[PDB]
C-alpha cells in the first residue's frame, strides 16, 4: 500500500507553533481519514486528532489537524507549545487494503535550562553480600541536557570491568535519568578502601564514594 | 469510561504461537458500532496495525501478517484475543489492544468503519526467546532534610517489572529507573523513594515488586543503616 | 406522514441539558426529505444506512433535539466523552439511528450574546444513555459543604453558551436532531413508503 512520510525529528521553543507533515505517496490524502497519535516514552499512544481535524475530548485546543491536497499531506499543528508536548507523533490512514502508519516524528521543546545531575550511590546490602554478590548502584537523575559520562574508581584507580550503564531516558518532568551498576566479587569489595561513581555532565563532575561497613 | 487491559505470556519461543487477550471494562465487546484491534511496536520502532474484529464476525487483517493471524471475541468474558502463529524475533514488540472510532454511514450511504483507534490499552510486552522466565532477586538499598532509600531488583527476564511502595500508599518522591540490559541478557533495575530524614525512625518503607511473566511478587522492607 | 417537519423546523429548540424528545409512531416516514438535503453540516447514521431507511420498518422512532456549539457536535456519537456526552446528552454504545446537525447562527446568535442556551458543566457522575438531568443543585467541587448557595468551591452547575453571531464556527450554535430507530419484539408502526 501507500507510504506516509513524516519528518524524523523537529525542535521548537515553548509558546511557538510547530506543524508536523504526513505526506501520502499515492492516492489523495483526502480519500481516507487521517488520525494523529501522541506517544510519550514508556506510555501507550493517545489519540489527539481523528477524521483529519476532530479533537477528542481531553485534548487541548492548541492541537489542530488539517489536510493540504496541494502537497498531498496531512498536518498536525501544535500552537502554544508546552514542555508536556515533547513526545513522538504518528499519523495514520488507510484504504480498502490496509492501515498505514507514518514513521513517527520526535518533537523536542527547546529552551530547557541546564541542570546538573543528582547522584545517589548505594553500596552492597548485607543481604546481597550474604548471597556472595556485591552490586554498587549509581543512580543519576534530574540532568539536562540528556548526556552524561560515568567513571568508576577503586580507591583512586580506574575500574575497567564489571560496569553496565543505561542510556539516558526522559523522566516525567522532561529532565533525564540514567543508572550505572558495578558488579564486584565480595573479595574485590572488601579489599579496597572505597569505590567512587563519578558523573560528568557538560564538563562538570559530580562524585559519590562508598566503603565497606 | 472504556478501559482496555492486555494480558500475555511475557515470553514465547521461536516457531511457537503467541496468544494475547484484551479484557474490556466500561463497555461491551458485543456492541455492533465498534471494531477492536491490535497494534504493535517493536523496541525503538514505529506502530504497525495487525487486525481488527467486530462481534458480528467481520474481520480485517494486515495483509503482510494475515496468514499467521487469528482474532476472536468472547462476549461472556468481555474479551477479544490475538493469535500469531510461527513467531520469529521480528514479533518481539509491545502489543496494544484498542477500540476504533464507531462505524457509521454518511448521508450518501457510504460506510466508514475500522479507520482509526479511539481508546488504547496499556500494552503488553512480548519477547521472543529460547529461554524461560527468570524471576528477580530483590535487595534493600538502605538510607544513611531528605533521605534516599530504595530496592534493587536484580537479574530477571523478560521485561517488565513494576515497583510500588507501601502497597501504592507512597507515591510522592518515588522514582523507578529504567532497567539495564546486562551482557548476560538479564535485566536489573532500581526504585528509589526520597522521604523526610525525620520519618526514618517511625515510618515503615516496603517495596512491592511484581514480575508478571514469572508470577513473582516480593515485598522487601527497607530499614535505615545504624553504623 | 410522520411529523419530521415539526421537529426539524420547530421555531424554538431546547437547551441540551433539557433536551427535547418527540416519540414518532403509527405513520409513514419519508426520510428522503432528510438524506436528499445538502443543508446539514453533520449527517451520520449508526447501524443503518440512510439510503435504506425508506425500505425499513421500526417499532418506534424517537426524535431528540437541542442546541450545542459547533465543536461539540462530535460528542453526539457512540463512545464519545466530554461535557456534552458525559453530563448533558448521552448516546448508548449500541445506538441505532442518525445524528443530524446544522449551523443555526442566523436564528440562535444575538449581537451582545444570546445567553438563553445552557449546558451542564458539573455533575457528580456521567449520564446513562438517554438520561435527562434538569436539576439546579449547587455542585460541591471541594471538601466544604455548599448549604445550597454558590461560594467557596460551590458552583451553579449550568453555564450559558453566550452565542454572538461574530464567534468562530466552533463557538456558533448548531441545532441537532437525533433519530433513534427502535426494534422491539412488537409490531412495526413506523415504515418507509
Ligand atoms: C423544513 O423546512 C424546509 C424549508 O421550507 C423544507 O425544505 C424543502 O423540502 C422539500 C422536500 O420535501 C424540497 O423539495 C424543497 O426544495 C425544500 N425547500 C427549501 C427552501 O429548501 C424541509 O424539508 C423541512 N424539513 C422537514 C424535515 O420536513
Amino acid at each position: 500500500n501507500f507510504m506516509l512520510t513524516q519528518p524524523h525529528s523537529m525542535s521548537e521553543s515553548p509558546g511557538k507553533t510547530v506543524t508536523i507533515s504526513c505526506t501520502r505517496s499515492s492516492g489523495s490524502i483526502a480519500s481516507n481519514y487521517v488520525q494523529w497519535y501522541q506517544q510519550r516514552p514508556g506510555s501507550s499512544p493517545t489519540t489527539v486528532i481523528y477524521e483529519d481535524n476532530q479533537r477528542p475530548s481531553g485534548v487541548p485546543d492548541r492541537f489542530s489537524g488539517s489536510i493540504d491536497s496541494s502537497s498531498n499531506s496531512a498536518s498536525l499543528t501544535i500552537s502554544g507549545l508546552k514542555t508536556e508536548d515533547e513526545a513522538d507523533y504518528y499519523c495514520q490512514s488507510y484504504d480498502s487494503s490496509s492501515w498505514v502508519f507514518g514513521g513517527g516524528t520526535k518533537l523536542t521543546v527547546l529552551g530547557q535550562p541546564k541542570a546538573n545531575p543528582t547522584v545517589t550511590l548505594f553500596p552492597p546490602s548485607s543481604e546481597e553480600l550474604q548471597a556472595n554478590k556485591a552490586t554498587l548502584v549509581c543512580l543519576i537523575s534530574d540532568f539536562y541536557p540528556g548526556a552524561v559520562t560515568v567513571a568508576w574508581k577503586a580507591d583512586g584507580s580506574p575500574v575497567k570491568a564489571g560496569v553496565e550503564t543505561t542510556k539516558p531516558s526522559k523522566q516525567s518532568n522532561n529532565k533525564y535519568a540514567a543508572s550505572s551498576y558495578l558488579s564486584l566479587t565480595p573479595e574485590q569489595w572488601k579489599s579496597h578502601r572505597s569505590y567512587s561513581c563519578q558523573v560528568t555532565h557538560e564538563g562538570s563532575t559530580v562524585e559519590k564514594t562508598v566503603a565497606p561497613t | 469510561q472504556l478501559q482496555l487491559q492486555e494480558s500475555g505470556p511475557g515470553l514465547v519461543k521461536p516457531s511457537e504461537t503467541l496468544s494475547l487477550t484484551c479484557t474490556v471494562s466500561g463497555g461491551s465487546i458485543s456492541s455492533s458500532n465498534f471494531y477492536w484491534g491490535w497494534i504493535r511496536q517493536p523496541p525503538g520502532k514505529g506502530l504497525e496495525w495487525i487486525a481488527s474484529i467486530t462481534y458480528s464476525g467481520r474481520t480485517f487483517y494486515n495483509p503482510s501478517l494475515k496468514s499467521r493471524v487469528a482474532i476472536s471475541v468472547d462476549t461472556s468474558k468481555n474479551q477479544f484475543s490475538l493469535k500469531l502463529s510461527s513467531v520469529t524475533a521480528a514479533d518481539t514488540a509491545v502489543y496494544y489492544c484498542a477500540r476504533t472510532f464507531p462505524s457509521y454511514y454518511d448521508r450518501s450511504g457510504y460506510h466508514y468503519l475500522n479507520y482509526g483507534m479511539d481508546v488504547w490499552g496499556q500494552g503488553t510486552t512480548v519477547t521472543v526467546s529460547s529461554a524461560s522466565t527468570k524471576g528477580p532477586s530483590v535487595f534493600p538499598l538502605a538510607p544513611s532534610g531528605t533521605a534516599a532509600l530504595g530496592c534493587l531488583v536484580k537479574d530477571y527476564f523478560p521485561e517488565p517489572v513494576t515497583v510500588s511502595w507501601n502497597s501504592g500508599a507512597l507515591t510522592s518522591g518515588v522514582h523507578t529507573f529504567p532497567a539495564v540490559l546486562q551482557s548476560s541478557g538479564l535485566y536489573s533495575l532500581s526504585s528509589v523513594v526520597t522521604v523526610p530524614s525525620s520519618s526514618l525512625g517511625t515510618q515503615t518503607y516496603i517495596c512491592n515488586v511484581n514480575h508478571k511473566p514469572s508470577n513473582t511478587k516480593v515485598d522487601k522492607k527497607v530499614e535505615p543503616k545504624s553504623c | 406522514l410522520c411529523p419530521f417537519g415539526e421537529v426539524f423546523n420547530a421555531t424554538r429548540f431546547a437547551s441540551v441539558y433539557a433536551w427535547n424528545r418527540k416519540r414518532i409512531s403509527n405513520c409513514v416516514a419519508d426520510y428522503s426529505v432528510l438524506y436528499n438535503s445538502a443543508s446539514f453540516s453533520t449527517f451520520k447514521c449508526y447501524g443503518v444506512s440512510p439510503t435504506k431507511l425508506n425500505d425499513l420498518c421500526f417499532t418506534n422512532v424517537y426524535a431528540d433535539s437541542f442546541v450545542i456549539r459547533g465543536d461539540e457536535v462530535r460528542q453526539i456519537a457512540p463512545g464519545q466523552t466530554g461535557k456534552i456526552a458525559d453530563y448533558n446528552y448521552k448516546l448508548p454504545d449500541d445506538f441505532t439511528g442518525c445524528v443530524i446537525a446544522w449551523n443555526s447562527n442566523n436564528l440562535d446568535s444575538k449581537v451582545g450574546g444570546n445567553y438563553n442556551y445552557l449546558y451542564r458543566l458539573f455533575r457528580k457522575s456521567n449520564l446513562k444513555p438517554f438520561e435527562r438531568d434538569i436539576s439546579t443543585e449547587i455542585y460541591q467541587a471541594g471538601s466544604t459543604p455548599c448549604n445550597g448557595v454558590e461560594g467557596f468551591n460551590c458552583y451553579f452547575p449550568l453555564q450559558s453558551y453566550g452565542f454572538q453571531p461574530t464567534n468562530g464556527v466552533g463557538y456558533q450554535p448548531y441545532r441537532v436532531v437525533v433519530l433513534s430507530f427502535e426494534l422491539l419484539h412488537a409490531p412495526a408502526t413506523v415504515c418507509g413508503p
